[PDB]
């Protein structure tokens, strides 16, 4: 199974080491060592991303 | 037509052809017990049958009687104004049956009427 | 060796049942008729025996010479209902509009399907159980309690219809179209009523035989439903 | 007095000026019987609304003659004078819709 | 004839019925058991009722109510 | 040892001889595309005739912006 | 399948024109000589030459359609050949579902409607004083 | 009531009454269930067969109620057939060459009447009946006896 | 396990010929220009008008058709003797109001 | 059996008068959908009233 | 902020899914009225009792003894034939 190009060697999904997606893997702290912030949404989000004033 | 059970016989794609015929032809045949001789039988009636030039004549006029038959049943059934099939026009009474008397002038002039009725000249 | 076939030389049913079909023209009591006809079912049965009997040549072909005979027998009786709807369908411009009461579309039509329906459905499990060598009392019981609802609907819509075979075309080819049916289905109780296990199973012709003519009564029937009920 | 009148306002009227010609609606077949019904239809229809006395009645029953013939005509005639025609029946009375 | 794998993809089996315990919900049960029995058998036996239960359905908008608001006369 | 379920495997094939049964180009294993399209088709021609009434009947008036010799016309 | 055929569904007899596919080539093959390379001239025909059982395929053939009649247990078919075997009973068995769950309520529906309104729902209410239901197929009309 | 089970186990325990799970779910207890006879064939079947059967066998009997409700319905429908306008008598209706007696070629009974039409045969009987002539049937109130279905 | 008709052949030849008639049958009504509004009543002017004034309440309701024709038959005028549409009015009045 | 149990039971009223049918036409062709059990009550005395034995039976009240 | 704390995911599942059930009960029973698709038992349709109010169940006329009506002014039969008088076997009462 993948062993070979023929079987599927590299080909994603069909080869066992290759993911079929690869999304992010998720962080609990920020890259600069703050602990990244949390926001728990009780309202549909702004229509436009439009940021409100702080 | 080979000769030889070695050399292939060529089959197009489809619903008649080679390949379809040799599947069916031995479905309810008793004689066809094995390969060699399932194959030697199923030649022999294809060169008996499909090789033989005449019998392509048979076959047109098979075709040609079936497609006048065909669309005479039809055209019967669509135009002719005496032929019912919904029961719209059956349940009323004939001066009220307005929808089926639309077929009667234009199924009364076919083109061939037109075409061949100046021709009584060459009998009367 | 042996000879490919074992050929009957003498029979003597033949003429026995040809007289019995004599009987019938020549008759001055219409009790006679009723008697010949027991003795036409019993010397059938004779024939059915020697055909059961011919198991002992252990002949390959007989099966299918069988299975094919049934088949044409089958083409005829589809020909036949074909020339009643011929019939009914050459008047149809004479039909709708004329002081009759045609049959209603609601009551009739949908329990008889819902009925025939599930005769179908017994006899494919007769059909499943031959095929795995199984048997259930219980089905033929079934098949009873069906062809009794059958026979005691029909009666009562003949007896209580108000219009008679002298009304009309229309009412001529509504009764004897559904007659013609129902002596189909009376022929499907003949044969069901000896319905057993045998243990030679698939090289019993009756069990085929069984299964498609019972088919055919019921695809028959919505063909005189549509044509007639709807 | 316009060429195409006859056509204009019913096809019942091209007859009704050529007694002895074909109708439009029956002239692809030679078989009549349905011509004969819907003229007798019609002369059924004018009686009761106009009346037996009146002259276009009256000439509704020779269209009928001109295509039925008379021994259809006495026996018809006859169940019409009963009340027993099934095509003179009145509409309210009639019983094509009833049970199906 | 055309030689084919089996489709069936769901679970093979769901062990020994122990008192209805550690089973799928019902309608995935539902749903396996004809995707096991074969799903062309439920269409060929539905479809026959569908097309008339729809033709003559339709004609409460098609004949009826389109019919009473669409009169020239 | 390892095995397969008999149920879940597959059709075996014909056997390659001088006398070979092959279905593959056929195409008629099952109803394609054009058939139910056949159905679309059907579908729609019933609800048209019911919906719109006067079709075949149609108006005689004919307006063309490029007149009838223009292919848009003709449609 | 229901129906008997001698090629494809000979259950009478059992006759299969070739061998199984788990055989190995060496322990039995389908009877095909028609690749044989030509006999050299010096081989001297012994036997009859006529197709037959002298011919080793050919008499494996036979020999294995006798003695394939006894095992010990089933060949157990796959899904796809058990669905076939039964296709027109379970598709009976849905359309009678069919009846009952679509037919059924529908017609109900419109004799309840009938009744109150003289027609059936699905017909165009008349105006011309006749009495009765009326048509029921809307769509044959 | 008993606590000793969930609600959906004393729903399907009932079902279970005449034991279709039970057998549905155990391969012993459908084989044991057959007849000795046929129970020698029974370890040839696959699951897929047995439980198939059962869905086909258990399908037919539970729509057997089903239909015997409409065949009640209909006997009830027949049972009391509204009455209908009497036929007036058309240009093509009710026309004879010959009486009818071809049920009784030689006892020619009711000859006049229609095979199958109750009330002329029932006045043809008393006549005979008033003529000293035994005939059977038409004499009791549909409404005192049994299976008449045309009770209040 | 060999195949001799289309995999789906039941199917297909049932509503693939039923598509067939249905498409042809439209094909031949644009040909033709056959009308196809669908009237479910009977097309008899003076009738229609007479069932226009029962509606609009000119003629009492319940009046029978025969007691609106110029000539009556003869099975007509029996019924004609025993007719009161004033008692029939008065009768389905008075079960109304028992129902109510 | 099905044909001996019926026979001997009187007929039902299969017509009427088609007059008196026509001006009552709702509670007659109506009557057995809307109430079956009253429906079936009239019938049963019509078919006394018609064969005269009205007098000689207590047709029971529904 | 204070009803924020009501936002609980079954709140709005129970919300929306329950708002749209309401708006289509609310549309559609009246519908299914119209069309007699209601029960019988549950509600009547003003139709339902225009139709009714019409049924009674003691007409006794119309009575004939014969299958055809042949016109004329005498019409069928009304009278019971005389031998058919007193031939029907009735349970004492
Ligand atoms: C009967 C059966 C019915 C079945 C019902 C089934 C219901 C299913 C569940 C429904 C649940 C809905 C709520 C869930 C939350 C919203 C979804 C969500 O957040 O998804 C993530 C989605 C995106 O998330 P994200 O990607 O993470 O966010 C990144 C961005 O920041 C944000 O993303 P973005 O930047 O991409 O932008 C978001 C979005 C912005 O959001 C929206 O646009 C939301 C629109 C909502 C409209 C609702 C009202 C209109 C309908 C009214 C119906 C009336 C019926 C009356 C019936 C009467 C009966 C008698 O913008 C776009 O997507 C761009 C759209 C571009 C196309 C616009 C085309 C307009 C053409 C107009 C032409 C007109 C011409 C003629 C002139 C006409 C003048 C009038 O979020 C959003 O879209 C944010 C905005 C959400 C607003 C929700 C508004 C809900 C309003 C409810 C009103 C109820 C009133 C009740 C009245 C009283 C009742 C009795
Ligand atoms: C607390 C108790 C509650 C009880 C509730 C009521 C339950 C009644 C169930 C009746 C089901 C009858 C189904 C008939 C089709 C054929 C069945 C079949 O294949 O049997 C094979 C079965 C065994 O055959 P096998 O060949 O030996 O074995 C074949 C298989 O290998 C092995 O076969 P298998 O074992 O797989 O068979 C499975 C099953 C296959 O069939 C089904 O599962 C179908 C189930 C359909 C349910 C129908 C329920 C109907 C209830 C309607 C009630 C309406 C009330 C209205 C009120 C109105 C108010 C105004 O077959 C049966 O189990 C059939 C019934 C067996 C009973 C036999 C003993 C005599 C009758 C005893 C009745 C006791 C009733 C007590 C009531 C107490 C209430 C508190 O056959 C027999 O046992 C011999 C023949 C007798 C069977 C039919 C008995 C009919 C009894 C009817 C009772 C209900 C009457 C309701 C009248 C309502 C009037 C208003
Ligand atoms: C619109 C809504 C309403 C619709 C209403 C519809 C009404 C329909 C009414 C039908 C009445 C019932 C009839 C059938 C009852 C049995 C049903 C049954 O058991 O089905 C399941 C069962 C399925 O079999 P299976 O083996 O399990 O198949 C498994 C798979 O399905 C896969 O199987 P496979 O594909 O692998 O093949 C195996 C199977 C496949 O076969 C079947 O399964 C047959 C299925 C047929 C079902 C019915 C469909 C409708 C057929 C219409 C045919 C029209 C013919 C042309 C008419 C032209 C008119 C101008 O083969 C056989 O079983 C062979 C049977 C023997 C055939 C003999 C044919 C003889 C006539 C040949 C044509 C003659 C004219 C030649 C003209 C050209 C001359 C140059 O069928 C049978 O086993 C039945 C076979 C025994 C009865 C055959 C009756 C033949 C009658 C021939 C009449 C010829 C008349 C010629 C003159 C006409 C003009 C004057
Ligand atoms: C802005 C405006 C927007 C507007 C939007 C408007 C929206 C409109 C929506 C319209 C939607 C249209 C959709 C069209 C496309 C359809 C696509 C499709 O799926 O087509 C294929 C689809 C199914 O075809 P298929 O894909 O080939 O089927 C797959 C099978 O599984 C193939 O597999 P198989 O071959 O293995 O199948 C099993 C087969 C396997 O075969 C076997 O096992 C072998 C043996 C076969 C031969 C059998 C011989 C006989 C058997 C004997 C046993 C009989 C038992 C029953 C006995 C009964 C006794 C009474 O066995 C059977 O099936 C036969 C045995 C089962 C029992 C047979 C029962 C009797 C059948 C014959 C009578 C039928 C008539 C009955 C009438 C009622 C009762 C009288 O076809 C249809 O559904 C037909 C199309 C219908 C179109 C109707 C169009 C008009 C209606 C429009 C309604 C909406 C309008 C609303 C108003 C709108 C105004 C704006
Ligand atoms: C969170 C969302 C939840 C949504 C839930 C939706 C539930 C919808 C329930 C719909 C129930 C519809 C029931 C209709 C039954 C009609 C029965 C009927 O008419 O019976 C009579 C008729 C026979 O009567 P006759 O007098 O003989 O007349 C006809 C022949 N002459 O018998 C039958 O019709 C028998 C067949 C019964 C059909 C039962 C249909 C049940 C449908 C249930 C649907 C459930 C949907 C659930 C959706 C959940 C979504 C989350
Ligand atoms: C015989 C009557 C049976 C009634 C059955 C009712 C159920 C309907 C469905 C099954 C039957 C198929 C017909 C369906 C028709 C649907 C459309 C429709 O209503 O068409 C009506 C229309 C005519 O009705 P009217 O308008 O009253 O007449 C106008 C002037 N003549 O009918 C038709 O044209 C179709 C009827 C014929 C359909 C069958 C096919 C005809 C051609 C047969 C050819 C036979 C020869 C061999 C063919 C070989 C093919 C490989
Ligand atoms: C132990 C005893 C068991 C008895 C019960 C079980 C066995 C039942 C056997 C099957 C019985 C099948 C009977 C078939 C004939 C049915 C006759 C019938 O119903 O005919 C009437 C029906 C409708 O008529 P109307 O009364 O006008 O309908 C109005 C509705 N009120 O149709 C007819 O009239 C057509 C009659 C056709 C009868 C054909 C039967 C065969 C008769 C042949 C007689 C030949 C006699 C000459 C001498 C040769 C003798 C062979
Ligand atoms: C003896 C009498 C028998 C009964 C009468 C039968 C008469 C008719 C028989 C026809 C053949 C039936 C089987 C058909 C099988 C099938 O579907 O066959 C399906 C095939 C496609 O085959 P596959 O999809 O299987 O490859 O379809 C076709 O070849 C033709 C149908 C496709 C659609 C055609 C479109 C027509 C367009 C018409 C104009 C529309 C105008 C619209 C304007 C907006």
């Amino acid at each position: 199974k993948a062993s070979t190009l023929a079987t599927g060697k590299g080909i994603p999904g069909i080869d066992p080491k290759l993911p079929t997606h690869t999304p992010p893997a998720s962080y609990d702290v920020l890259s600069s060592g703050k602990a990244r912030p949390v926001q728990v949404a009780k309202w549909p989000p702004m229509p436009g991303g439009v940021p409100l004033p702080k | 037509p080979p000769t030889r059970l070695s050399t292939p016989l060529y089959s197009e794609g489809g619903a008649f052809t080679v390949n379809w015929w040799r599947n069916r032809y031995g479905l309810y045949s008793r004689r066809q017990t094995d390969p060699m001789l399932a194959e030697f039988l199923f030649r022999q009636q294809v060169k008996e049958w499909f090789y033989d030039v005449p019998s392509y004549n048979y076959a047109a006029l098979v075709g040609l009687a079936l497609g006048i038959l065909v669309a005479v049943i039809w055209r019967h059934f669509l135009f002719n104004p005496d032929v019912y099939v919904r029961r719209q026009e059956l349940r009323k009474m004939w001066p009220d049956r307005h929808r089926q008397f639309a077929y009667a002038v234009p199924y009364l002039n076919p083109q061939l009427k037109n075409l061949l009725l100046p021709y009584k000249n060459s009998f009367i | 060796f042996e000879l490919n076939i074992n050929i009957i030389n003498y029979n003597y049913l033949g003429i026995i049942i040809t007289v019995i079909i004599s009987i019938y023209i020549y008759n001055n009591s219409n009790i006679i008729s009723v008697y010949n006809s027991n003795l036409l079912l019993i010397n059938i049965n004779i024939w059915m025996k020697y055909n059961i009997l011919d198991m002992l040549n252990l002949n390959v072909l007989d099966y299918k010479i069988l299975l094919w005979i049934v088949v044409i027998i089958i083409s005829n009786e589809i020909l036949l209902f074909v020339s009643f709807y011929w019939i009914y369908y050459h008047n149809y411009i004479n039909y709708y509009h004329v002081n009759i009461l045609i049959l209603n579309s609601y009551n009739i039509v949908y329990n008889n399907i819902i009925l025939l329906t599930l005769l179908s459905t017994i006899v494919n499990i007769k059909f499943y159980n031959y095929i795995l060598s199984y048997y259930k009392y219980i089905l033929s019981y079934l098949i009873y309690y069906n062809n009794y609802m059958f026979n005691n609907k029909i009666i009562l819509e003949y007896k209580n219809n108000s219009n008679y075979t002298n009304d009309s075309v229309y009412m001529t080819s509504y009764f004897y179209i559904i007659l013609l049916h129902y002596i189909h289905i009376y022929d499907s109780i003949i044969l069901i009523v000896v319905y057993n296990y045998v243990n030679y199973k698939n090289i019993n012709n009756y069990y085929i035989n069984i299964n498609i003519y019972y088919h055919l009564i019921e695809v028959l029937y919505i063909v005189i439903s549509i044509l007639l009920y709807l | 007095e316009s060429a195409d009148a006859l056509f204009v306002g019913t096809l019942d009227r091209l007859t009704a000026e050529h007694p002895h010609t074909d109708d439009p609606r029956f002239a692809f077949q030679s078989n009549q019987w349905n011509n004969c019904e819907l003229r007798f239809t019609q002369f059924c229809r004018c009686t009761r609304e106009l009346g037996e006395d009146d002259p276009r009645c009256k000439y509704q029953y020779y269209r009928a003659q001109t295509v039925c013939h008379e021994f259809l005509l006495e026996d018809w005639m006859e169940h019409r004078h009963r009340g027993t025609c099934d095509l003179d029946i009145m509409p309210d009375r009639q019983v094509i819709h009833m049970r199906g | 004839h055309i030689p084919h794998p089996v489709k069936y993809v769901g679970p093979r089996r769901y062990g020994r019925y122990v008192y209805g315990m550690n089973r799928p919900p019902v309608l995935r049960q539902v749903k396996d058991w004809i995707d096991w029995t074969g799903w062309n058998s439920v269409f060929g036996g539905f479809s026959f009722q569908v097309a008339f239960g729809l033709m003559i359905v339709s004609g409460v908008y098609l004949n009826n109510y389109r019919a009473t608001h669409t009169l020239y006369y | 040892y390892k095995t397969e379920n008999p149920l879940y495997k597959d059709d075996e094939p014909f056997a390659k001889t001088c006398h070979t049964f092959d279905y593959t180009r056929e195409g008629t294993e099952k109803n394609g595309l054009g058939y139910y399209c056949l159905m679309g088709l059907w579908a729609s021609i019933f609800i048209w005739d019911s919906l719109y009434t006067g079709a075949t009947m149609p108006t005689g008036v004919h307006r063309y912006v490029w007149g009838p010799y223009f292919p848009t016309a003709w449609f | 399948k229901h129906f008997f055929t001698d090629g494809a569904n000979d259950y009478v007899t059992g006759w299969e024109n070739t061998p199984p596919l788990k055989f190995p080539a060496s322990v039995m093959k389908p009877c095909d000589y028609s690749m044989t390379k030509p006999i050299p001239k010096h081989w001297k025909l012994r036997g009859s030459g006529i197709h037959g059982p002298e011919n080793t395929d050919l008499m494996k053939l036979v020999l294995w359609n006798r003695l394939k009649q006894k095992r010990p247990q089933r060949e157990v078919p796959n899904i796809n050949y058990l669905k076939d075997s039964i296709r027109l009973e379970l598709s009976v068995n849905w359309w009678l579902m069919s009846c009952i769950f679509l037919w059924g309520p529908w017609l109900h529906w419109g004799q309840e409607y009938q009744k109150v309104h003289e027609q059936p729902p699905w017909a165009m209410k008349r105006i011309d004083g006749l009495r009765g239901e009326g048509y029921f197929t809307w769509f044959l009309e | 009531i008993s606590t000793s089970e969930t609600l959906n186990q004393k729903i399907l325990r009932w079902l279970d009454v005449t034991g279709m799970l039970t057998r549905w779910h155990s391969r012993r207890e459908f084989i044991l269930d057959m007849d000795p006879y046929f129970r020698k064939n029974s370890g040839m079947w696959t699951e897929w067969e047995r439980k198939t059967l059962l869905f086909l066998f258990y399908c037919c009997t539970l729509a057997t109620p089903y239909s015997a409700y409409l065949d009640l319905q209909e006997l009830k429908h027949q049972g009391t057939k509204p009455p209908r306008p009497v036929s007036l008598e058309s240009r093509f209706m009710n026309q004879r060459r010959y009486d009818f007696t071809w049920m009784h070629p030689q006892d020619k009974f009711c000859s006049e009447c229609r095979p199958v039409e109750l009330e002329c045969k029932k006045m043809c009987f008393d006549r005979y009946r008033s003529m000293d002539y035994r005939m059977y049937g038409f004499q009791r109130p549909r409404i005192q006896t049994y299976y008449s279905f045309s009770t209040c | 396990g060999r195949r001799l008709l289309h995999g789906n052949y039941f199917t297909r030849y049932l509503f693939g010929s039923l598509a067939v008639i249905w498409i042809a049958e439209y094909a031949a009504a644009c040909q033709y220009g056959i009308p196809r509004h669908r009237n479910p009543n009977w097309m008899w002017s003076w009738w229609l008008e007479k069932q226009n004034q029962i509606k609009n309440g000119e003629i009492p309701a319940n009046t029978p058709g025969y007691a609106m024709v110029k000539w009556n038959n003869e099975a007509e005028q029996r019924w004609l003797k025993t007719l009161n549409v004033e008692a029939m009015n008065e009768e389905f009045a008075r079960r109304r109001e028992a129902y109510y | 059996w099905i044909y001996v149990n019926e026979r001997q039971r009187e007929p039902q009223e299969n017509v009427m008068d088609h007059e008196e049918f026509f001006r009552d036409f709702d509670s007659i062709y109506l009557g057995q959908v809307f109430d079956h059990h009253r429906f079936a009550e009239w019938l049963a005395r019509r078919r006394a009233v018609k064969w005269g034995y009205a007098d000689q039976i207590h047709i029971p009240p529904v | 902020g204070s009803i924020e704390q009501f936002i609980n995911l079954r709140t709005a599942r129970m919300f929306i899914y329950g708002g749209v059930s309401a708006v289509f009960l609310y549309k559609a029973t009246p519908v299914m009225y119209r069309w007699e698709m209601l029960p019988t038992f549950l509600v009547k349709t003003e139709a339902y009792k225009a139709r009714e109010a019409m049924i009674a169940f003691d007409n006794m006329k119309g009575i004939v003894y014969g299958p055809y009506d042949k016109g004329g002014l005498e019409g069928p039969p009304t009278k019971i034939p005389e031998t058919s008088v007193g031939m029907m076997k009735v349970d004492p009462m």
